[PDB]
């Protein structure tokens, strides 16, 4: 009955009847498609799949659903397109290296025995969100928690090995499995936003301590091609305080998706000892990939991320990148033949970008525990250039701007963060807890940026000689070492890709202890004090095991004898 | 009819310019009218047909001052939970003050901000902005404001699409400084419809009308920010089908900014003291909005990303701020202390340009820079907490300048 | 109907997007449907009337190993004269690889060229580009890489527009150094059809996925010029009547280049290896077409107006070039002089922009300002015949450092 009358690009016009954002099958190989639009008999539908070879005689058929995720045991680990459809059974069933048009199969493993551990009793009254039982998903601790939506009296629940289609429970007459379906576009409930309480601490010094978020916090990082987004959003992923992490690639590269199913299930937990792939989801729509499907893997990484964070979890989520979801914000609109906005986004921009961030936060579950959602969202400006509409929307939704610099980029200083651009709205929640933990953290940190500040100010002078005063050259001595020993992170090097507190703060300490010896010897010259060459080892620093950076440590702090 | 939320296309026999319409789950605003055809904006999320029921008139809320204690939505509805007693209805858009009706500002309020008091200070009906570059302490800087100006008024809050940590910054603050049950909050959230948005300061500013020239109060409106309101201007301004302006804004936008701003001033029942905040967009104050803004409200309080990166709060460009009615109040002292602080200020910083160069020139231009380096340190610096009053920045002032060099 | 070529419209009962049309005289793909009306694309010069026989399939060519040896336009048609055996017939736009599927590139392609091979070296399946300031040797630095990464490897040239000095260069070397019957050829002149032009990429890259991971092989892929490529593409985007976006370019250039360079990689079976070639406009990296292109290469080699006017060949940027895979392919060693080489001539150049100041400052930044001199002088510099093994370019390096002065 319903048939297509118009395809343009990943838009398909139809006649018939619909309901808006109804999933629809379009053409015989019933390509997944949505509802975006309704005018009189006619619909506008985005398709999630390639829309060449598409006729205008085909039917196109309802589902009376929505677009929705399964939650439940069997998405850690694990990789998926930004439907939610996993590419390793994707790959046995075509056995071949091409994403084929149109294969549809479930998201969650159907064969997979689970051990449920029950943790209600049959009786026991039960509500929305409450936790009904666990499963162990390869260490971790899978909470299953009842669908916002159900409530009553326990009338039957089960225990032991169960597939995700198994009855485990039946409460009011209705059978609860280990998995629910949700809506992606709709933000999952919660009883009440909790105030910012403790970092988030991910492994980069400079995100650590300069300008740190806290759990439940979000941030930007844009920055040019090639200035590091990616590689921090990794290292973040790789290393952060949390239990839960979720990568989502949208419309970046295949290559570097692989990257992290070839290397997390290699590297280790520094709080576990478990392999970081355990912990880890992977959303992976390309570059190459359906261009709406961009849209599709943002809702859906943000939806398993506030399923997690439902039951109590610390969950982060990267998104690389969100000007890629842009560009199909754009795409849909252009074919809508919708009247473009400032460089040629739709004017709802701004709005679509909160519909993302907003489900960011601590918050307390339906369940009463603490959960909390973090997200990082990756930027890309055309030519670097930061005054473009998605950075300057994100600015006025996220709570720190970690800005990448193409200046520190071209030299290889990595991170290559612009430590005078950058900034947190979060470091008055977080300075409690560095404080308690580490008394003179915050005064050094001070001193660090009144120091880069200083170094900033004399470079423009010293485009007129290199002349100045060895009050002035001490903060070229100090910021160098602060540049190259501390906020250079080599991501790459065994033991500088990780940064624990313990060495972070130590860094600090022992660049702070250097900083007040230089000082107080100012009134000897700058050129005898360089000569012992004390800062070169302090440099070199960050490349060491740990047992060997505590060592080297106690010999610096010697060394600094200025009797 | 045609239904891509937030917008509904509509058949209606002889269609209202700004019509409310009853749906089955929501309402709508007519933005268009051409013989039997509208165009509606939808108040929220809506999914079901589009039976209709008109009720004649545009948008109105009730007015009282029920709305003093609570939190509502952009359309004035309570969040928290009691409504209102209806009515005594009021077009939420309101009229034009007549000139002739009005009274200049001519009372200083003092915020106790050294920085803000003696060259640029608020007087009482004024309207003034604050510009901040993205990522700059302008919610601390508001707060501030409001704890000292408005311990006798009742203070308006509208929050315009911003994210809950700010709204809620507000909302705490209000309640640790027991100034929460003298204030009504509007909030409309960022993800929310563009009608919500712009309908926020408007039904704000209802109530502030009403508040202070009905029932002769002092008002403080705070809103916050004018750069997402203006964001939704434009979206409105596309779903129609609008000639678009400079980067997609309406041609209209700076009518219909003033159409906000300049409901507020000084009568000789009552006042409304404005605050507009807005973020410039690639900190760049020459953008539409600010520069909008900045030709409608009388002066602004700039704030200063280098001044920020030398840990200075509140973070105040003391030569790009400005309040133009700030004569109006000053003494012949106050007028003295201030022209001293800004031309002695501005000949330290040229100063400081050249000494990029001649590194450190002329006795009488080494004395002015030491000032502005004293100025940025112990005039402008102040903590969030500290309370100056205006002999106490006249005394810091008077200390700067003989540790200077300069009378 | 209509015709104004390459442009036909047309009336068809339900039209098929993306169908091949055959005319008397030539052929047509349909490029735009709404219920029965087409727009269509000529391939070719056509003057006839518009009788139409359709194929009921989008464009599709043959694949085999009887590419190899010939010379082909943008729809794989002979020009040397023998047609390629009909038929496996295939989509030439392809599929997207699964990246469960892949594998990521850790073996470096030696290219013998100093300036690569030691701090941005190509690996096997990378994607890398080449971004050329117009007039400068963009094909002498393919060909002298085509010559020694690809000794033991099917070479697809894809030539996107480019006039016939160009793609003679190319066929010439080609012959002169016997890499002409291990190669297939794709052009499409430079007057062609905007449908041609776009085909290229798309023809050559059917047949380097058949080679590489149906036959098992290791392919280079050459493609040139990509900024002729996305003048086509806005070509055909303009006469559809799409909402252009920067610069006259359509909203979804991104995605249609990405759509051609991620048709590349590495798997268990077989690897391409790709180098698109693009001229940056106005020596502006800014540019849509670069940057867009830098976004989604694994990489770029870019070329400097200033060392081409030092008689430096070939004329590589150290600093502005990028290898992202690199450091998966490279020794501790290697990893090890490429930092030293990166680092030092960053430094170098530092020092010689404030030469241009206190003229000749510090010892140490002496040694820098020379070891940049050097490097230029003895490293980057190469003749196009020359081949340097790694642990030459190491010596060199070597060298370098103990002249200036430098460990
Ligand atoms: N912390 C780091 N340590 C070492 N190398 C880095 C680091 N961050 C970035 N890089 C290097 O910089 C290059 C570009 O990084 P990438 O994240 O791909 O940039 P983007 O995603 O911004 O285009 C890569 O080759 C990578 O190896
Ligand atoms: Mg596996
Ligand atoms: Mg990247
Ligand atoms: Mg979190
Ligand atoms: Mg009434
Ligand atoms: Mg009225
Ligand atoms: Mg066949
Ligand atoms: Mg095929």
């Amino acid at each position: 009955m319903n048939r297509i009358i118009s395809i343009n690009g990943p838009l398909v016009i139809a006649k018939g009847k619909f309901s808006i954002f109804e999933v629809v099958r379009v053409g015989e190989e019933k390509l997944i498609g949505e509802v975006i639009g309704i005018e009189n008999d006619k619909a506008y539908i985005q398709v999630y799949e390639d829309t060449n070879g598409l006729k205008v005689g085909e039917p196109v058929f309802n589902t009376g659903k929505p677009l929705t995720i399964e939650l439940g045991p069997g998405l850690l680990a694990n990789i998926f397109d930004g439907l939610g459809r996993p590419l390793k059974d994707i790959y046995e069933k075509t056995q071949s290296i091409y994403i084929p048009k149109g294969i549809d199969l479930p998201t969650l493993d159907r064969k997979k025995v689970w051990e449920f551990i029950p943790k209600k009793k049959k009786g026991d009254t039960i509500k929305g969100g409450d936790i009904i039982g666990t499963v162990n998903e390869n260490g971790f601790e899978h909470r299953i928690i009842v669908p916002p939506n159900v409530e009553g009296k326990i009338e039957e629940i089960y225990e032991g090995n169960f597939t995700i289609e198994e009855t485990i429970a039946i409460v009011n007459g209705k059978p609860i499995k280990l998995y629910h379906e949700w809506p992606i576009r709709k933000p999952r409930p919660y009883k009440e936003k909790l105030d910012y309480n403790y970092p988030f601490i991910t492994g980069t010094r400079v995100l650590d301590i300069m300008f740190p978020i806290a759990k439940g916090g979000s941030a930007a990082v844009p920055g040019p091609f090639g200035s590091g987004k990616t590689v921090l959003n990794q290292q973040i992923a790789k290393w952060a305080d949390s239990d839960i992490v979720i990568y989502i690639g949208c419309g970046e590269r295949g290559n570097e998706m692989t990257e992290v199913l070839e290397e997390f299930p290699k590297l280790k937990d520094p709080k576990t000892g478990k392999p970081l792939m355990y912990r880890t989801i992977l959303i992976a729509n390309t570059s190459n990939m359906p261009i709406a499907a961009r849209e599709a893997s943002i809702y859906l990484g943000a939806t398993i991320g506030e399923y997690f964070r439902d039951q109590g979890y610390s969950v982060v989520v990267n998104a690389d990148s969100t000007s890629r979801w842009a560009e199909a914000l754009r795409e849909i609109s252009s074919r809508l033949g919708e009247i473009p906005s400032e460089e040629g986004y739709p004017a709802y921009l701004l709005r679509k970008l909160a519909e993302f961030y907003e489900r960011s936060g601590r918050v307390r579950t339906l369940n009463d525990l603490e959960g909390s959602l973090t997200i990082i969202g990756a930027v890309s400006p055309p030519g670097g250039d930061f005054s473009e509409p998605v950075t300057q929307n994100t600015l006025r939704l996220v709570g720190a701007l970690w800005a990448l610099d193409s200046k520190l980029a071209y030299k290889r200083h990595y991170p290559a963060i612009n430590y005078l651009i950058s900034y947190t709205k979060q470091w008055e929640f977080v300075k409690k807890y560095f404080e308690e933990l580490y008394e003179d953290v915050i005064e050094i940190r001070e001193e660090f940026f009144a120091i880069l500040k200083r170094e900033s100010e004399l470079m423009d002078i010293v485009s007129i000689v290199g002349a100045l005063s060895d009050n002035e050259k001490i903060y070229l001595h100090m910021g160098r070492i602060i540049r190259e020993g501390f906020l250079q992170q080599d991501a790459f090097d065994e033991n500088d890709s990780y940064s624990p507190l313990e060495k972070t703060i130590e860094l600090m300490r022992i660049i702070h202890k250097y900083y007040v010896t230089v000082k107080q010897l100012l009134g000897i010259p700058l050129e005898e004090i360089e000569q012992k060459g004390i800062h070169e080892k302090i440099i070199k620093l960050r490349y060491k095991s740990l047992k060997e950076f505590r060592e080297e440590i106690k010999a610096i702090e010697q060394e600094i004898l200025s009797l | 009819p045609s239904i891509k939320p937030p917008l509904i296309a509509v058949e209606l026999e002889n269609p209202m310019l700004g019509e409310v319409i009853d749906l089955e789950e929501t309402k709508a605003i007519v933005i268009a009218a051409y013989e039997n055809k509208a165009l509606a904006l939808l108040f929220d999320y809506y999914t079901g047909e589009i039976q209709i029921n008109r009720q004649g008139n545009t948008y109105k809320i009730a007015v009282s001052e029920d709305y003093i204690g609570g939190i509502f939505n952009g359309f004035g509805e309570p969040i928290k939970g009691p409504k209102p007693y209806p009515e005594d209805y009021r077009d939420i858009n309101g009229l034009a003050i007549n000139p002739y009706a009005r009274k200049v500002p001519n009372e200083i309020l003092y915020t106790g901000i050294s920085s803000i008091d003696v060259a640029h200070p608020l007087l009482k009906g004024q309207k003034i902005a604050i510009f901040s570059p993205p990522g700059l302490p302008m919610e601390r800087l508001a707060l501030q404001i409001a704890r000292n100006v408005a311990k006798d008024k009742t203070i308006i809050f509208a929050a315009i699409g911003v994210p809950s940590d700010i709204y809620k910054m507000f909302i705490d603050e209000f309640i640790n400084t027991k100034a929460i049950m003298n204030s009504a909050i509007f909030i409309s959230k960022a993800d929310s419809s563009p009608i919500e948005k712009i309908y926020t300061p408007r039904v704000a500013l209802t109530l502030a009308e009403y508040l202070a020239f009905e029932k002769n109060r002092d008002v403080l409106v705070l809103m916050l920010d004018m750069t997402n309101y203006a964001d939704a201007l434009r979206e409105i301004s596309t779903l129609r089908k609008e000639i678009p302006s400079r980067r997609g804004y309406p041609a209209y936008l700076y009518t219909d900014l003033a159409s906000i701003y300049e409901r507020s001033g000084l009568t000789s029942k009552g006042s409304i003291t404005l605050i507009p905040m807005l973020t410039m967009p690639g900190n760049d104050i020459t953008h539409v909005v600010p520069d909008l803004t900045g030709y409608i409200t009388e002066g602004q309080y700039v704030l200063s990303q280098d001044l920020h990166s030398k840990n200075i709060y509140p973070p105040i460009d003391l030569l790009k701020s400005l309040s133009r009615l700030a004569k109006n109040g000053m003494s012949k002292k106050h007028k003295k202390y201030a022209d001293i602080l800004i031309k002695s200020y501005a000949k330290g910083l040229e100063a400081r340009d050249i000494a990029t160069i001649v590194g450190e020139l002329s006795k009488e231009d080494k004395a002015y820079l030491k000032f502005a380096e004293l100025v940025e340190k112990e005039f402008i610096k102040q903590d969030y907490y500290e309370y100056r009053s205006i002999e106490k920045s006249f005394e810091i002032i008077d200390s700067i300048l003989s540790q200077s060099g300069l009378p």
